[PDB]
């Protein structure tokens, strides 16, 4: 990402505590994944806290 | 019956208690609401499955 070019760049940002960092994981089943936000894995993507 | 897991004092790592459940229906939402998950790592399955 530092040394390259991409045709588009979509950034989703929100205020999120690091104590709930496991609820944003890939296969998580918490309240965040079921009702708040589901990450899309169809393009190369990163998740940064 | 998740009462032995949620009633007494928890044991230590060498003296771990084991519960095996067959033929029953459990409320996963209540158990996930009781605890705050710090980290998890799964093998050949994901918690949403
Ligand atoms: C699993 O447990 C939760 C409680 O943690 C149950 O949710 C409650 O359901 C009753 C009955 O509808 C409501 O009056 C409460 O307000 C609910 N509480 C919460 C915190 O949601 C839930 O019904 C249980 N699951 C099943 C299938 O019975
Ligand atoms: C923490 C309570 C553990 C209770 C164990 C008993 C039954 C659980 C059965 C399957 C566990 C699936 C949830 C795994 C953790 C999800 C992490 C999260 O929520 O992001």
């Amino acid at each position: 990402l530092a040394s390259g070019c991409y045709s588009s760049l979509t950034v989703d940002y929100f205020a999120y505590p690091t104590s709930l960092a496991s609820y944003l994981q890939q296969g998580s089943t918490g309240e965040i994944t079921q009702y708040n936000y589901k990450q899309d894995f169809s393009n190369p993507t990163c998740r940064i806290l | 019956d998740f009462s032995p897991m949620l009633t007494g004092t928890p044991p230590q790592v060498y003296n771990f208690r084991r519960l095996v459940f067959t033929d029953c229906n459990y409320n996963l939402t209540k158990l996930l609401s009781l605890f705050q998950v710090s980290e998890f790592s799964c093998h050949q399955v994901c918690p949403d499955a």
